[PDB]
């Protein structure tokens, strides 16, 4: 069903009271961190903490501002969480989930164990009825400027089901 | 990442 989901208290999060999210999101927004990767589950924590804290103390948002991340060791590791008001994409915090997969993928896509884990998150959201069954994959790019997801991982999401053309 | 907007 759902994949395990590596909670906040594993990877040590800081403490927060942010905004909540209102369920069921009516999109998913593709991102990668443009960061190091990481391929193993204690390596993946201490990046996330990283982030959590980049993103807090110098971008000053209210959390680690992505709902979920996915490492290449496979691993869908909690954000925000679905709950959570989202620091990922303009006007989009509030109806996108948000997914990052950790690392830098323009040239080279994420391994299939990260492609993988991804796409049974996306699943069980609907499952759950976290996001609307008739909801809009897209990828970061599509949405504002920025570099994110990437080219080679822009690649592989758009043959996705429900990725918006 | 893009908080707000």
């Amino acid at each position: 069903v759902c994949p395990n989901i590596i909670k906040r208290s594993a990877w040590e999060a800081r403490e927060t009271h942010c905004p909540k999210m209102n369920l069921p999101a009516k999109y998913v927004i593709i991102i990668h961190t443009a960061g190091t990767s990481c391929t193993v589950s204690t390596d993946c924590q201490t990046v996330v903490r990283n982030i959590q804290s980049f993103h807090m103390d110098t971008r000053n948002f209210c959390d680690i501002g992505y709902h979920f991340l996915v490492g290449q060791d496979g691993g869908v590791y909690e954000g925000v969480g679905w709950h959570i008001q989202g620091s990922h994409t303009y006007g989009f915090n509030d109806i996108a989930l948000g997914i990052a997969f950790i690392g830098y993928f323009v040239e080279k896509p994420p391994n299939a164990a990260a492609l993988e884990a991804a796409q049974d998150l996306i699943q069980c959201a609907v499952v759950e009825g976290y996001l609307t069954p008739n909801y809009l994959l897209m990828g970061h790019s599509d949405v504002v400027n920025i570099l994110s997801p990437g080219q080679a991982l822009y690649n592989i999401i758009s043959t996705w089901p429900h990725f918006k053309h | 990442a893009e908080k707000x907007x």
